[PDB]
């Protein structure tokens, strides 16, 4: 019988190439615009992933939109963290197979602090030695971990799917090779990591919001990403969104 | 009418 984890492995999108043009000198504006073009295409792939994620399309369409609009940066930063862990052990930001940013290439204006925060996310995978199946279950949980304070249109469906994936993360921990001796400690550590992602991504989001609204910086955004940010930004800045935390703050 | 809604509604 096929398992839900086996399905998460099969539906995970292939890694995209950027098409970065190395012939021009790096500038913060050009690099950020290139990263946003790659990000918009990664978000398209993440939407197709969510459509294929078992249970997700049973949500009301407005809730599917809300969850993707609220969680997109968490999903992208978590996956960047994973690729940087697998490909460089957290030493370089592995945005794409043709766009790998090492510590020297990140000393451009504005870039350094944001890039260090993205490396911090990847360092958590190193510290915890996260398995691929644990990563896949946690990534689903990030899609399901930011909601309106006023609730969702299909709340009972949402509560059921979120509980299903919480159980799946448990299964991924139990199926790591070793014994059951450390399974509660592991679940505690990975849910502490999930809770920490809200803060770790929050600064990335504030930076993205500033580069989006301040047109004088000349950072380009592709169309679907601009639409998503335009909807997400006012809700986040007004304090109308809440993270679903596993632990007391 | 948003691009995200069109993609969510489109056949896979
Ligand atoms: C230095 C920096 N540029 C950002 C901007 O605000 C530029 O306007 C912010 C966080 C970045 C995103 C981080 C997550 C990510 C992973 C990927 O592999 C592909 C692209 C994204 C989704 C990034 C890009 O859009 C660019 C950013 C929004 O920090």
């Amino acid at each position: 019988f096929p398992t839900l984890i086996s399905l998460l492995e099969v539906i995970e999108p292939e890694v995209l190439y950027s098409g970065y043009d190395s012939t021009l000198p790096d500038t913060s504006t050009r690099l950020m615009s290139t990263l946003n073009r790659l990000g918009g295409r990664q978000v398209v792939s993440a939407v197709k992933w969510a459509k294929a994620l078992p249970g997700f399309r049973n949500l009301h369409l407005d809730d599917q939109m809300t969850l993707l609009q609220y969680s997109w940066m968490s999903l992208m930063a978590f996956s960047l963290g994973w690729r940087s862990y697998k490909q460089s052990n957290g030493n370089m930001l592995c945005f794409a197979p043709d766009l790998v940013i090492n510590e020297e290439r990140m000393q451009l204006p504005y870039m350094y602090d944001q890039c260090q925060q993205m490396l911090k996310i990847s360092s958590e995978f190193v510290r915890l030695q996260v398995s691929y199946d644990e990563y896949l279950c946690m990534k689903v949980l990030l899609l399901l971990s930011t909601v309106p304070k006023d609730g969702l249109k299909s709340q009972a469906v949402f509560d059921e799917i979120r509980m299903t994936y919480i159980k799946e993360l448990g299964k991924a921990i139990v199926k790591r090779e070793g014994n059951s001796s450390q399974n509660w400690q592991r679940f505690y550590q990975l849910t502490k990591l999930l809770d920490s992602m809200h803060e770790m991504v929050g600064g990335l989001l504030q930076f993205c919001f500033y580069t989006f609204v301040n047109k004088s910086l000349s950072v380009e955004f592709p169309e679907m990403l601009a639409e998503i940010i335009s909807n997400q930004l006012p809700k986040f800045k007004a304090g109308s969104v809440k993270p679903l935390l596993f632990h007391q703050k | 009418p948003s691009l995200l809604k069109k993609l969510l509604l489109a056949p896979a």
